[PDB]
DNA sequence: GCATGCATGCGCATGCATGCATAATGCATGCATGCGCATGCATGC
């Protein structure tokens, strides 16, 4: 068979990185649980460990990543007993560079990028095929391990030399391989808008554990790949297309006319669209016990310092509204509305409001919209 | 089929040429008395000298020898026209009349051993002896049926060898009415024509010594049924054509060649 | 071959011709005005190649008219058959570059880009004779789609023995191997898209601005296809020039069939972009680059700025064919300069409007409409709306779906296309309250918020407004007060920086001067350069003296405007004073605002409203 | 049926018929070839081959000829048909044959002949040339020479004919050099047949007629007399002839024709032969 | 006259009856001829 040198070297060096630089052994210890599939690795550790390896992975992310997955699988298999059915994936967080959405071009297809955006919509979760198994309907041969990529792809040809079947197959879902799947829409932020331009919209795809996060309305940074997916109704006019290299001509009664000739030569239209696959999703800027535990010691010190100050009533008024003169009553009301009350329910099935609503009526130019803008900010 | 033809220069000109050929008014021709003799004798075919035609019109003779079927059709049409002209009453009896050929064909004078595919679709002359003959059999041309349930009579026309190629839609014998009422065949009103098949062999006196003989198969139509008998030395002039095999998927590519007689002469 | 089939082009002859021309061409007419940064006494294009070697830009721009001046055969051959001519030019340039400057590092070789083909014809005048020929376009961009990746080299992998091959696209079609190269299996080769090579594509829609217009011709929309580096070089609202080839493409009957229609489609393949124009002011693209090589012009303008009357001179030079109304022209000039664009995001206040909005209220028998027309025609990124003709959804943005593709969710309106520009509104009275509701937020927050089904977004609308209005009776009735004559809500009026109450004094000197001027009706470049330099090189700032002068002006204005009948004052007038003072500081090319600027701003504010002649306790203007 | 028909209803399955009158045809023949008896291995049955002849190669070879043939070795192709018969041992065997591409069958001279014949001494030269190896018999040699040249046949206005060929008889003691002259005559004449009484090994002396029962054809078998026309027939052992041949030879010698009548057929065959016979005491 | 209500109007999605496209292989039958048999005719001695 034919092997890849770069893939082998990347496998060896990434195994060296996982074995030598150990947090990742402790995370593989957590990886035993059935709800965990992904290992999270910091990229600054890659930069420190080997600049050459980091550069190779950045310039060859798509080509190398499946082999890093196999290396991780071998590592966890050596360290612990896990059934071979389960898969495992690698993640990266701390990229030192950012790229704007419009800066994404065709030259970056397949490499590792990191962008920023705002979530607009999230679709429900579904299972998906990764590698299928098919049965030939003519000669009953079993074909296993057909890669699906990004479309429902049947086997190219029946592996029996005499059969040569390419159109009739059955799918045995029991032997197949699955992965979780979710779709999300993101939008370009306002600060990145050029003159007179509508924000750009992009589609992001989450697989397995990363599916959970990125709810609607968030403002988050993504790190992953930029990948090309085919489309159907893009070309109302003829464009680039595929064909076969065989020098085959028709015969009388079976002349290669339009439809039959196109079907005989296997002509397919080459249409494509750009899709982003995400492997790391983070907040752009980051159950009372959980909140307390999340905060560090210095943050908790600051919170406690704030807690026991009476001037908290005064200083919060001036902090949020430094420029507006007077109108301290409105500031106090807005702060009270922000903090809010406690909702309750009664035994008869009724409910009681716990929120506060505020209205401002005033003469022109009395800073009336400034409060709204400050609360929005 | 509603397809019709409006103009055809070649066929119309050939018909005009035969019309001028068989006039015999400003010439010493005899064909007028021949037609009168045919009317007197109730026969329905004519024999015309090929050399005479070549002398009067060489181009028509060349075309007729090189191409047979269309030119023969034009001859038959011209005969129908002139028989109608001289006596339209007699032309009512018969559907179409026929043409015989006579004279020295020259290069086309061909022995059963020297008949080749080069002479296909042309008129050839052959001298031989008769070896096999078959019984005379009738063939249906026009069929007539009657329905006792509805007291209606219908008629169907058949044309098999008139057209070069036949299809399954034709040659179907009707037996039931449109409402499945049985039909009764009425053999008196139908039309039949006789049919016979003979075989001709090269004469042993002419064949090269010590070599096996070669033979040709001939079909005799309604008029020439009784003109031949086995063990007889004859000369046959007629078309040389291929035989259409019945429907199939795979064909070997070998046809059967059969000579269709137009003139049979006892030398 | 001596000639190419269907043409008369010779490859070697054209190569030698171009190589010689790159060294021989000299033009005396092109002075330092456009031969910028180049020694004129030397050949021009060789100096351009040397500058390319200095910078390393892999692209060279060539004017067609220079080539035509050198010879006509080369010009005609370049126009007629660009495909057979340009690739020769690429290698002709590359050989010279590598010979004269060996071992200079570049990522790829040089590509040549022609520009400025002389065609002043209406696009509807194009004919089939001109298919596949080089043409020029002057227009404005309104729609730009997303980038499309199009394949150039496919990658195949053997499913049986992992053998991999690459196939280069030829004639627009890819032929995948039907047999492997190491196991000889048939149809074992599969295509992998992500391993392939792709290129960028973009579709642009442009609105025509023809010089010659027949009778009764509707506006036109042109489809352009831009590839590689030309992507994202233009934005909606920009007025540009384009050089490219004219094409024709067949159209499918329906997407599911391969049949094509007989009537062809058409489009234009862009090759070159240009921003310079000899009638309108410079855009923001050129201002953000150090292209002020004309040190002579810099010195001349800096010496002019020190002269005292230059201000008035600018007010004189803004419009030669317009009458004695110098205050209006001064206000328009201060609008052109604009206030300083400070950053207040750290404060949390939000955006602060740094531009100038002006209102002109008067009878229809005046010249406000001509002023609006002149400002529209003078400044790039200008828009013009009139009365009820526009709707609330017509401005801002509206929901659409592509007639060519599946969807284009949102499309910009009049106001957004005017971003960083000027919008001129006429017949402001007839506009309904629905559109004024939009104007309320646009005129202050500089942003728009849109929330509809599946569409929540915020847009930038940093425009400057020139509004025209009429009295309710179409006459300035002196018995009614100013507020009663105007009949607009005070919230809308307060946001205008300057209000000009056009009135007819019926002075004999005015009549004589205007009659003489109107009957007699029977340096622009210097002004352009000065305006661009001032607008792009100086940030005004003010000291405590200006601060106290502004505060005194504010309290005096509040004292004067307290009386009913006249337009009352509000705190936004203080910010208007600040903006006018900063604009006046920009006029003098001064980074420091002096008390002179504040006093001039106060003078303009007082004179625009005619508060001096107006009776303070009755609200009636007198003479 | 490869026609674009939208809105129209479509043609059925298998709608095609062969038109016979619109085809191009060529000649076709098959031949059977046997291994040469000169090269067949001792004690082994000879092998056979089938040959294909097209267009102008037809009728260039008569059965019995010794031929050299250049061709292409091929197999028949009539589809993947199933094996037939009660024997199905052979698997994947296609009948083979040879496609024939070439066939070979195993006036200054006039000036020389005209120059020779004008001499007055040609008689002596010819007489000497006739078997010079044989001693004596100059008169016999001259008689043989004038036999070889032969007389002239004459048809007459009445339809009667008169023989134009010469008949000779040689009676003698054994060992008088008679057979050698007959063999020399057989070789010298352009056409010549040498036979004895009762015919030959597998060929009769006179023709016979039969009827093929399967396919009704009147077959005639060439005899030693019919096979020669204008040639010379040398006949040894004139005494051993059978009765039927003895009766037929009377007509064959006199009128140069043979008459045979059978059921449904009457034929007259030509036999224009000169006769040169030898006999014993 | 200006503010509000609202019957009309338009474009793209899915659901459902009709309508459209596909497409060689295996088995049976009559013609040619070998092989065993009995009758009968013709030919010798
Ligand atoms: N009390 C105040 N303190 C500071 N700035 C003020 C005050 N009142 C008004 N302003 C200024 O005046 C402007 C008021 O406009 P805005 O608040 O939009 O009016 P409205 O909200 O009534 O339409 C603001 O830009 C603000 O900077
Ligand atoms: N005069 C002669 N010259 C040469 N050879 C002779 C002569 N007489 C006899 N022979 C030889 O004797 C043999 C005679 O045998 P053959 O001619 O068969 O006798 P017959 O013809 O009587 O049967 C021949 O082979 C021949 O070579
Ligand atoms: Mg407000
Ligand atoms: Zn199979
Ligand atoms: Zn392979």
């Amino acid at each position: 068979e034919v092997r890849d040198e770069v893939a082998e070297k990347c496998q060896k060096l990434f195994l060296d990185f996982l074995e030598e630089f150990i947090k990742y052994l402790q995370l593989a210890e957590e990886l035993i649980r059935p709800e965990r599939n992904t290992l999270v690795v910091s990229f600054v550790d890659l930069e420190q460990f080997n600049q050459q390896l980091s550069t190779t992975i950045q310039e060859e992310f798509y080509r190398v990543y499946p082999y890093l997955c196999r290396a991780l699988k071998t590592f966890v298999k050596d360290r612990k007993e896990i059934p071979l059915a389960k898969d495992f994936y690698v993640a990266f967080q701390d990229l030192p560079t950012r790229h704007k959405i419009r800066e994404l071009t065709s030259s970056r297809i397949g490499l590792l990028t990191r962008i920023s955006g705002q979530v607009v919509r999230t679709h429900p979760v579904h299972p998906e095929l990764v590698s299928g198994t098919f049965l030939c309907l003519d000669c009953q041969t079993v074909i296993r391990d057909v890669e699906q990529q990004f479309k429902y792809t049947q086997p190219n040809i029946c592996r029996n030399p005499v059969c040569a079947n390419r159109r009739r197959f059955l799918l045995d879902t029991n032997k197949s391989r699955f992965v979780d799947f979710q779709k999300v829409r993101i939008q370009e932020t306002q600060a990145e808008l050029p003159r007179g331009s509508i924000p750009r919209s992009l589609e992001v795809i989450l697989r397995a554990e990363a599916v959970e996060s990125a709810q609607a309305g968030d403002k988050c940074d993504f790190t992953g790949t930029l990948i090309v997916v085919p489309d159907v109704s893009k070309l109302s006019t003829p464009g680039a297309r595929a064909e076969t290299n065989s020098r085959v001509s028709g015969v009388d009664g079976y002349e290669t006319e339009g439809i039959r000739g196109l079907r005989a030569l296997g002509v397919r239209d080459l249409s494509y669209r750009l899709v982003f696959l995400a492997c790391c999703v983070a907040p752009t800027n980051p159950t009372a016990e959980s909140i307390k535990n999340q905060m560090t010691v210095k943050e908790w010190e600051k919170v406690f310092e704030m807690s026991q100050d009476k001037n908290l009533y005064h200083n919060l008024c001036t902090s949020l509204f430094p420029t507006i003169h007077g109108n301290d009553e409105v500031k106090r009301g807005v702060l009270l509305m922000l903090f809010g009350g406690v909702p309750k329910t009664t035994g008869e099935g009724t409910s009681l409001r716990g929120d506060i609503n505020v209205c401002i009526v005033g003469d022109p130019s009395t800073a009336k919209s400034q409060f709204l803008k400050h609360v929005e900010e | 089929a509603g397809t019709v033809v409006l103009d055809d220069v070649e066929l119309r000109e050939a018909q005009r040429d035969y019309l001028d050929f068989l006039d015999d008014e400003e010439d010493q021709g005899i064909y007028q008395s021949k037609v009168r003799e045919l009317i007197s004798d109730n026969q329905y075919r004519l024999i015309v000298n090929v050399n005479d035609l070549r002398r009067k019109n060489e181009k028509r003779a060349n075309r007729l020898l090189n191409n047979a079927f269309e030119e023969l059709v034009a001859f038959q049409r011209a005969l129908k026209d002139f028989v109608a002209s001289i006596d339209a009453t007699y032309a009512k009896q018969y559907e179409e009349f026929y043409v015989g050929l006579e004279g020295s064909f020259g290069s086309k004078h061909v022995s059963p051993r020297t008949l080749t595919s080069c002479f296909l679709s042309c008129v050839v002359c052959v001298e031989g002896i008769v070896t096999k003959c078959s019984l005379v059999r009738p063939k249906v041309v026009r069929s007539v049926h009657y329905c006792p349930a509805t007291k209606k009579t219908i008629e169907r026309r058949y044309s098999d060898l008139t057209t070069l190629v036949a299809f399954p839609s034709s040659s179907v014998y009707p037996t039931k009415d449109e409402e499945n009422n049985p039909l009764e065949t009425e053999y008196g009103l139908s039309v039949y024509k006789d049919h016979q098949t003979i075989t001709i062999q090269e004469m042993p006196e002419k064949a090269p010594a010590g070599q096996l003989p070669r033979s040709v198969d001939v079909i005799l139509d309604d008029d020439l049924v009784d003109k031949a008998k086995p063990g007889d030395r004859v000369q046959v002039v007629g078309t040389y054509r291929c035989l259409p095999g019945k429907k199939g998927g795979y064909t070997s590519g070998t046809f059967r060649t059969v000579l269709i007689a137009c003139n049979v002469k006892q030398m | 071959k001596l000639v190419i089939w269907g043409t008369d082009v010779n490859v070697a002859a054209c190569k030698e011709n171009f190589q010689r021309f790159l060294q021989r061409f000299i033009d005396p007419l092109a002075k330092e005005e456009e031969n910028v940064g180049i020694d004129i006494t030397e050949p021009l294009y060789m100096q351009r190649l040397g500058e390319i070697n200095v910078i390393g830009e892999p692209f060279l721009n060539v004017n067609c008219e220079h080539i035509k001046s050198f010879d006509k055969n080369l010009y005609r051959q370049l126009i007629s058959y660009p495909q057979e001519v340009i690739p020769t030019f690429d290698m002709a340039v590359n050989e010279i570059f590598f010979d004269r400057y060996p071992d200079s590092i570049l990522e790829h070789q040089i590509q040549v880009r022609p520009f400025n083909a002389l065609k002043t014809k209406n696009m509807r005048n194009l004919n089939p004779e001109d298919i596949d020929q080089l043409i020029t376009i002057s227009g404005m961009v309104i729609r730009t789609s997303q980038l499309i990746p199009e394949m150039q080299e496919a990658f195949f992998q053997c499913q049986v023995c992992a053998h991999t091959t690459r196939v280069e696209m030829d004639r627009g079609r890819i032929a995948e191997p039907s047999v492997c190269g190491r196991c000889h299996t048939t149809h074992s080769m599969a295509l992998i898209h992500n391993r392939s090579l792709f290129s960028d594509k973009q579709m642009i829609k442009l609105q025509e601005s023809p010089e010659d217009m027949p009778a009764g011709q509707t506006p036109h929309t042109v489809i352009l296809f831009a590839h590689n580096d030309l992507v994202d070089k233009v934005q909606p609202g920009d007025r540009v020039n384009v050089t490219g080839i004219y094409r024709a493409v067949p159209i499918r009957v329906n997407p599911r069939v391969s049949n094509v229609k007989s009537v062809y489609k058409t489009h234009i393949d862009v090759i070159h972009y240009r921003k310079t124009d000899a009638k309108r002011l410079h855009g923001l693209d050129e201002e953000a680059e150090q292209k002020l090589f004309s040190e002579k012009r810099v010195e001349l303008l800096k010496e002019l700025s020190r002269k005292p009357d230059i201000y008035e001179r600018l007010a004189s030079a803004l419009a030669p064919s317009i009458y004695e109304h110098e205050d209006i022209k001064k206000g328009i000039l201060l609008q052109l300069f604009g206030g300083t664009r400070k950053d207040f995001s750290h404060t949390g206040r939000g955006k602060f409007r740094a531009e100038i909005n002006i209102l002109l209220c008067g009878d229809p028998g005046t010249s406000k409409s001509q002023l609006l027309q002149y400002v529209y025609n003078l400044v790039p990124r200008g828009q013009y709306t009139s009365g009820k003709g526009s709707s609330a959804v017509g401005l801002t943005a509206y929901v659409m779906k592509d007639p060519e593709t599946r969807q284009l969710v949102l499309q910009t309106g009049a106001l957004v296309l005017s971003d960083n520009g000027i919008c001129c509104i006429d017949e402001f009275d007839k506009m309904n309250e629905s559109t004024r509701s939009v104007l309320h937020e646009v005129m202050e927050q500089q942003t728009l918020s849109i929330a509809k089904a599946g569409i929540i977004c915020q847009l930038n609308a940093r425009t400057s407004v020139l509004a025209a209005a009429n009295p309710i009776e179409s006459q300035w009735n002196p018995k009614k007060t100013t507020i009663e004559n105007i009949q607009l809500p005070h919230t809308l009026l307060s946001r205008f920086d300057l209000i000009f109450l056009m009135l007819d004094p019926q002075d004999e000197a005015y009549d004589r001067r205007l009659a003489h001027h109107l009957v007699a009706l029977y340096d622009m470049a210097v002004l352009k350069d000065y305006i661009a330099y001032a607008h792009s090189t100086i940030m005004p700032r003010l000291s405590e003296e200006a601060s106290q002068a502004l505060i005194e002006a504010y309290v005096d204005m509040r004292k004067i405007g307290s009386s009913r009948g006249m337009v009352s004052a509000y705190p936004r007038q203080l910010e208007s004073l600040i903006r006018l003072a900063e604009a006046h500081a920009k006029v003098r090319l001064s980074n420091k605002v002096e008390a002179i600027d504040v006093e001039e701003a106060k003078r303009l504010h007082r004179e625009a409203l005619k508060q001096s002649a107006t009776d303070p306790r009755t609200g009636i203007v007198d003479i | 049926c490869n026609t674009d028909q939208a809105g129209r209803p479509k043609c059925p399955l298998d709608p095609y018929f062969i038109m016979p009158d619109k085809c191009k045809c060529v000649d076709f023949q098959t031949l059977k070839l046997q291994e040469l008896p000169d090269a067949v291995p001792h004690g082994e049955m000879p092998r056979h081959m089938q040959l294909y002849c097209d267009r102008y190669l037809c009728d260039k070879v008569v059965p019995g000829n010794r031929v050299t043939i250049m061709g292409i070795y091929s197999i028949k192709k009539f589809g993947l048909t199933t094996s037939r018969g009660r024997d199905r041992v052979g698997v994947g065997i296609r009948s083979s044959y040879i496609r024939v591409l070439g066939i070979q069958v195993d006036p200054q001279e006039e000036e020389e002949f005209r120059r020779l014949a004008a001499l007055p001494n040609v008689y002596e030269v010819i007489s000497k040339s006739i078997a010079p190896s044989i001693f004596g018999g100059t008169d016999m040699k001259k008689a043989i020479a004038c036999l070889l040249f032969g007389g002239s046949r004459k048809r007459l206005p009445d339809g009667l004919t008169r023989r134009g060929d010469i008949n000779l008889l040689m009676l003698g003691d054994p060992g008088t050099a008679k057979s050698q002259l007959l063999k020399f005559v057989e070789k010298c004449s352009p056409i010549g047949v040498y036979t004895s009484g009762k015919g030959s090994s597998a060929a009769g002396l006179t023709a016979s007629v039969m009827r093929d029962p399967s396919s009704r054809n009147f077959i005639m078998e060439g005899g030693a007399m019919v096979l020669a026309d204008g040639g010379v027939v040398c006949i040894d052992e004139f005494d051993k002839m059978r009765e039927d041949d003895r009766v037929a030879i009377h007509e064959a010698m006199e009128q140069q024709t043979i008459s045979i009548a059978k059921a449904g057929i009457t034929t007259t065959l030509n036999s224009r032969c000169s006769v040169l016979a030898a006999a014993n005491s």
